[PDB]
RNA sequence: AUUGUACACGGCCGAAU
DNA sequence: ATTCGGCCGTGTACAAT
């Protein structure tokens, strides 16, 4: 709360009531900020169409009274360094609440000194209409571009935190990697993939005694340890290993809804069904629906929605990166040969709006996972070993002008 | 805990000391940054009869002016102004008598008439040197030659049907063969296609047979072309503007090419530096070593006696080593580079140095909420790691000139190095503004590391051990 | 030279020569477009060099764009300039009009 | 190859099992 | 074989919502 926002900050208010009974449009933008305030545009009153031509206005609140050299002829205010566009300085008295605007494109021989705004020629009145127009300048040829001059915007992160749990256990193994274990896990029962084996050792967040993987890994040296000493630690096979961890956790969550290609590194929405769409339902603060896995409606194709799902480790914690894709297949379940032409038909028309609303989608369907349902073995008695978060919004200090763009 | 920020767009120099930001507005008002002594940039031509009277008309059709292609976008596709006081220029693109060579109709059925693609284009090369070399040492000396290839040309070079059997796909270009072939004569050197200066002709594409190329619109290509023809006649058309109190720097991109048998790989290397004065040094060279593999990095040898090279051609100009040295690379910096490169600095006395590394695979990236991307020069810090938007929503041009969302510069910077992230961020922004290859402002990548690539091209073909000319005109 | 030519004022009613001077500057274009050209004004960039000469003239001097497309003309003094740039000048194609009415 | 981006495809490299 | 990292090369589509 600024000292100035009672006077400041509402001092703009009222002034758009002039310009609002006047019909000139007034597009916000920066408070202080170098060059404009709002925005004024002409229209016609009969079919309200743009005609192409703007004007910057700015707008500096003072005190109730009167400012040096002012009599019953005129006052004397000046303007301060920082504020292309000539902009109309429109000020504001609070006494009797008298506007006074004046020009900037106008060339009184140097400019560089105090405006004295006229008290009889400078009444922002809604003599406006072809008084003020006379300076608006237009897009055309001369190029007079709209700079960025807002409060700025929040923009989304493909990061989820990842929360590891507070243990985890470590141990040898009589094999060397997993694929040199996996047939021995695979005859026994209660079979688990989520599991790392790399240099006899053998890491996995659940404890090896309780389920099936007491083949493989030395029952009798199962020791828990804080995460802390395996996965935040400058060993880069350490790393290594918590990588591998992570996905496969990541692959065995979720199972209900995705599907892991093995000769790639994508995740991808699997199919109920055989050769049918489908539908995922995901958070915004609204409620959005999107065709996950979508068979087309020209011919029989299946597409899947599809992220390459990777690990980073930033400032000591470790976050997850969401990367849109698409996987095309025949009937949902056999990938299909020759899918050049459709991935690159919808990547081509895909924007910004798309890819957000893909990534809001993978952040959606994470973060959810995590949760547990009320009821117990409802998906598993043991909570899901992974919890993620989303981060705190980006908060850019410039804004697109979208608004003045086409639509 | 991601620090974001919008860097402001870098102030370029033109003309008389002006400033702006965008190359085209800023040419249009105040001129090249480095006047040419006279009004009249000698072209020469090489083509048929057809194509060198057809470019010729168009040079003096840029002179006339050309109305801007798309009106709705007048900052993204601007008219060329023509003769007048707005002339991008200030001098006139005329083809003097006595400057063409024509490729007569029985020298195009030559190398159209040759089975195997790759004997072709060597036959070609040939056979261009050869009028090359007549333009250079005649009387009518050009200051660029610009080659406007047939349409029956073109497609035996690179669609190469008119095909044979594919053996291995390592298939020759034409381009790149052709300007390392000529790199020993003195004039630099253009390809000029015929659907640029005549929006009648139409090219087909090489595999997608049934459809022609897509060009911009002519504006937007008189644009370009005038301003890659201005810069190989010998000056500068802009520089980034510098700020007074600013450490005496220099930089040099790192990149690397596969070898012409597929397999090995080479160190091709860019160094931009600013000389005593308004000049701006483009600098293309290959380390001068001999240390042959496959991996995409220097060994510590071959990084110390590449930056001392990179010094000694500083201290050429400039008479002092520089104050700082940022190295961009596009590879990741290994540690027998770090202190290969801590070697040569300590030897030279150089105060600081950057070591950064221009990764463009990263996935992480950013999403504002709307229909357009980010705007260009959007920052965000992570934890060193520096993801820069080079492309995105420019404000000056009034949209976003790309297909799909724009994929950030992740800058990961080597323990090894003085400046902040945020101080190589707003460094690298700027350096994508000095391509002068083209006049759009919203590069990708930096001119060091670009530079670099470009450079890689034409040097395939140039054998280990030969001198070639370190100026970047010639690879352009 | 730096000036192109010199008016001198006469009285339109007597007819007598005031004896005071003016350089002028005179710039001509044909069917050009000066720099940002609205339908009501437009820019110029003054030389550096030129502006070094006209501080050291002991007259004023006024600078006048010629037209030949539209027979236009228009007049500013060359001291008078955009606060910003020492080197530009913002031209009004209302009031610099170059004609007896000035 | 006026100009670059996005996408697709392919080849290859670095660390440990 | 895997798991993690990466890099360079050749084509099409499009001129930007
Ligand atoms: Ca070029």
């Amino acid at each position: 709360i600024t000292d100035s926002q009672v006077l400041g900050e509402l001092g703009e208010t009222a002034i758009k009531k002039i310009v609002l009974e006047t019909g000139f449009l007034y597009e916000q933008r920066g408070r202080l900020e170098a060059g404009t305030d709002g925005i004024i545009e002409l229209r016609d009153p009969k079919s309200g169409a743009p005609l192409g031509k703007l004007l910057g206005v700015q707008v500096k609140s003072t005190e109730s009274g009167q400012y040096v050299r002012e009599n019953d002829n005129s006052f004397e205010y000046l303007l301060k360094p920082d504020d292309n566009i000539p902009v109309i300085i429109v000020l504001w008295r609070k006494s009797d609440e008298t506007a006074y605007w004046k020009d900037v494109s106008d060339c009184v021989r140097g400019e560089e000194r105090r405006l004295k705004f006229d008290k009889g020629t400078d009444v922002f009145d809604p003599r406006s209409a072809d008084r003020i127009g006379a300076l608006t300048i237009d897009r055309r040829t001369p190029g007079v571009f709209l700079p960025p001059l807002n409060k700025g915007e929040d923009a989304i992160i493909n990061l989820l935190r990842i929360r590891l749990p507070d243990e985890i256990f470590i141990s040898t193994s009589p094999f060397g990697s997993g694929r040199d274990a996996v047939p021995e896990l695979v005859k026994h029962g209660n079979v688990r993939f989520d599991w790392v084996i790399r240099k006899r050792r053998f890491v996995s967040f659940f404890d090896p005694r309780e389920y099936g993987t007491r083949a493989i890994v030395d029952l009798d040296q199962v020791e828990a340890v804080d995460t802390k000493l395996i996965a935040f630690n400058d060993e880069q096979d350490d790393l290594n290993d918590t990588m591998d961890l992570l996905r496969r956790t990541v692959e065995r969550q979720t199972a209900t809804q995705l599907s892991f290609l093995r000769k790639d590194r994508l995740f991808h929405f699997k199919a109920v069904g055989v050769g049918k769409s489908r539908s995922y339902r995901y958070m915004s603060a609204k409620v959005v629906s999107a065709y996950s896995s979508k068979k087309k409606d020209g011919w029989g194709y299946v597409r899947h929605h599809a992220a390459r799902l990777r690990f980073e480790r930033l400032a000591d914690e470790w976050f997850l990166v969401i990367d849109p894709d698409f996987h095309f297949t025949t009937d949902g379940f056999q990938p299909h040969r020759y899918p050049e032409a459709l991935l690159a038909g919808k990547k081509r028309l895909e924007r910004n709006a798309a890819v957000r609303g893909q990534v809001t989608m993978w952040q959606h369907l994470l973060v959810e996972s995590g949760k547990h349902e009320v009821g117990l073995f409802d998906a598993d008695k043991p909570a899901p070993l992974l919890q993620f978060e989303r981060l705190p919004v980006i908060q850019l200090s410039q804004a697109v002008p979208e608004s003045s763009w086409n639509r | 805990t991601f620090k974001a920020h919008v860097f402001d767009e870098p102030m370029l120099e033109f003309g008389d000391g002006g400033q702006h930001c965008d190359p085209r507005q800023g040419l249009r008002e105040h001129g090249p940054l480095q006047p040419r002594s006279g009004d009249v940039i000698r072209v020469g031509v090489i083509g048929t009869d057809d194509t060198v009277a057809g470019f010729t008309e168009f040079l003096a059709e840029t002179g006339r002016g050309i109305e801007s292609g798309n009106k709705q976008l007048i900052n993204l596709n601007p008219d060329f102004p023509g003769l007048g006081n707005q002339n991008p220029f200030r001098c006139k693109f005329e083809v003097p008598d006595g400057a063409t060579v024509t490729i007569s109709r029985r020298q195009v059925n030559d190398i159209t008439g040759i089975g195997r693609h790759d004997e072709a284009v060597r036959h070609a090369v040939e056979l261009i040197s050869s009028q090359l070399s007549a333009l250079v040492e005649g009387s009518a000396k050009p200051d660029v030659i610009v080659l406007a290839l047939p349409i029956p040309l073109i497609e035996k070079l690179v669609n190469a049907k008119s095909d044979d059997d594919v053996d291995g796909g390592d298939m020759l270009n034409f381009r790149d063969l052709l300007k390392a072939k000529t790199l020993h004569l003195p004039v630099p050197t253009q390809i000029v296609w015929p659907d640029t200066w005549d929006d009648a002709a139409k090219i087909p594409r090489k595999i997608k047979r049934d459809s022609n190329r897509q060009t911009q619109v002519k504006a937007t290509r008189a644009w370009n072309l005038l301003n890659a023809l201005f810069y190989k006649a010998g000056k500068v058309p802009w520089r980034l503007l510098p700020d007074q109190a600013e450490y005496r720097t220099s930089f040099l991109g790192i990149g690397f090419y596969r070898d012409l048998d597929g397999q090995q790989l080479w160190t091709s290397t860019a160094q931009m530096f600013d000389e005593r004065g308004r000049g701006l040094i483009l600098r293309g060279a290959r380390a001068q070593t001999e240390t042959r593999g496959r991996h995409p990095y220097l060994t510590a040898k071959d990084a110390e006696d590449l930056v001392v090279q990179s010094i000694a051609a500083y201290k050429a100009h400039h008479r002092h080593v520089p104050a700082r040295l940022v190295v961009l690379k596009t590879s990741r910096f290994r540690s027998e580079e770090a202190e290969g490169i801590d070697a040569a600095l300590g030897k030279s006395g150089i105060e600081m140095s950057d070591l950064v590394w221009v990764q463009e695979s990263s996935p992480i990236a950013i999403f504002r909420d709307g229909n357009y991307p980010v705007l260009r020069g959007t920052f965000v810090d992570l934890d060193g790691k520096g993801l820069l938007y080079t492309r995105g929503s420019v404000p000056f041009y009034g949209t976003f000139p790309g297909l799909r969302v724009p994929r950030p510069l992740l800058l990961v910077p080597h323990e090894n190095s003085d400046s902040t992230i945020l101080t190589l961020a707003k460094d690298v922004l700027a350096l994508t503004k000095v391509n002068w290859n083209t006049t759009q402002f919203d590069q990708k990548l930096p001119a060091p590391i670009k530079a670099a690539r470009e450079v890689g091209r034409i040097l395939k073909h140039v054998e280990f051990g030969t001198a070639v000319s370190s100026d970047f005109r010639r690879y352009t | 030279a730096g000036t192109d030519g010199i008016i001198e004022l006469r009285d339109p009613k007597s007819g007598a020569p005031l004896g005071k001077l003016l350089g002028v500057q005179v710039k001509s274009t044909e069917s050009g477009q000066y720099v940002r050209e609205n339908d009501n004004s437009f820019e110029y960039l003054l030389k550096p060099d030129d502006l070094k000469y006209w501080r050291t003239s002991n007259i004023p001097v006024i600078i006048v764009l010629w037209r030949k497309s539209d027979e236009t003309a228009y007049w500013k003094d060359v001291s008078d300039c955009v606060r910003g740039e020492e080197r530009r000048l913002k031209f009004d194609k209302g009031t610099d009009v170059f004609d007896p009415r000035s």
